[PDB]
RNA sequence: GUUAAUGUAGCUUAAUACAAAGCAAAGCACUGAAAAUGCUUAGAUGGAUAUCCCAUAAACA
């Protein structure tokens, strides 16, 4: 018996609001899939300029769910934002 | 009783769609903002423009998500396909799923088997015979040899129809896309 | 910057495009039912010709 | 075709009366996330009696 972990997405742009505007529109659309999502961590900048990285929790994932998913979230990446998939610690 | 196994690959959309422009036109303002309230080659953009032809390539479409659909010959029958190999009871469904990942394929695509669950199975009969559809995601696909013999094609659900006519494998879409 | 006619007609769109996402979604998650019922439907139909094969699938 | 499902809007035997209802769901604003809150968005009798029914989709086929 194996059901798909949790893992995080890191929405990583250079742009602060930008990044959390999507981390606002894409926690939204988490809730019209009902998709539970336990926080909603920030990174430390990235410095070198800097960049921000924002994790949105994904916890729970089905086989059909999950093809769609991946496939409407990249549709409502804006601009320039690199989504990231990493299996939680 | 004969043992046969499948796998409905899924292809991801790579590109987005485009945004209207006014959303660019108010990217740009939110983007001005941001700063002032900020707190602390590539591959071609569609690779079919070339092609207009080359089903087989894995790259049909890029805008869109893709189905593998691979001809497939059976010692007394040779039928237009999903992805197909025999299997034995042993082998559990994802480890035949990847077998059917470098079989048919033989190519380096990047799959995981998230979900052991399968999505299809479909009865056909003359000799009792079964197919297992198998369901999995693909974050990139590096597909060799383009051209094969085989007439394998990339396509998510709008040829599925064309190419399966019987119930047993005109379904697929009911767990597809 | 946008001109106040511009926020005017943006407005009015806005509205259909989140009318337009709240369709999709309602049948996103329509068609999401239909498959999770027809992957369902799909641990059904093997069940019946052979439940041993399922054994390693479950895992 | 035989068996069988299944047809007010995600849900409801809310309703056929004075309303096609209530609930779920939705945009934006409000910045830990969530929830709450303000301002806003879209809808059904696919169908009859006063059970068949065509459509649909299954085991038989």
């Amino acid at each position: 018996d194996y059901e798909y972990g949790v893992l995080n997405i890191h929405l990583t742009a250079y742009d602060m609001s930008l990044a959390e505007s999507y981390a606002q529109y894409v926690h939204r659309l988490c809730n019209r899939l009902s998709i539970k999502v336990e926080e909603s961590y920030a990174m430390p900048t990235k410095t070198m300029l800097t960049t921000h990285e924002r994790v949105v929790q994904i916890s729970g994932l089905s086989a059909t769910f999950a093809e769609i998913f991946l496939e409407v979230l990249q549709s409502n990446l804006p601009e320039g934002v690199r989504l990231s998939v990493r299996e939680h610690t | 009783w004969r043992l046969s196994g499948a796998l409905c690959l899924q292809r991801p959309p790579l590109i987005t769609k485009a945004l209207t422009p006014l959303q660019e036109e108010m990217a740009g303002l939110l983007q001005q903002i941001e700063v002032e309230r900020s707190l602390y080659r590539p591959g071609a953009r569609e690779t079919e423009a070339d092609k207009k032809n080359d089903r087989t390539s894995l790259h049909r479409k890029l805008d869109r998500n893709l189905v593998l659909l691979v001809r497939e010959k059976l010692g007394d029958q040779d039928v237009w396909m999903l992805p197909q190999v025999e299997w034995q009871p042993g082998e559990t469904l994802r480890g035949t799923a990847e077998r059917i990942l470098a079989t048919l394929s033989e190519n380096n695509m990047e799959a995981k088997f998230l979900g052991n669950a399968p999505c299809g199975h479909y009865k056909f009969k003359f000799l009792g015979v079964k197919v297992f559809f198998f369901k999995a995601l693909l974050l990139t696909g590096d597909f060799v040899q383009a051209g094969k013999k085989s007439r394998h094609v990339w396509a998510s659900k709008e040829e599925l129809g064309d190419y399966l006519q019987p119930k047993y494998l005109a379904q697929v879409r009911r767990f597809l896309l | 910057e946008h001109s106040p006619e511009e926020s005017e007609r943006r407005a009015l769109l806005l509205k259909r495009w989140a009318l337009f996402k709240q369709q999709e979604h309602e049948m996103e998650r329509d068609a999401i039912r239909s498959m999770l019922e027809a992957q369902q439907e799909a641990l059904e139909e093997l069940k019946l010709e052979s439940a041993e094969l399922y054994a390693e699938a479950i895992k």
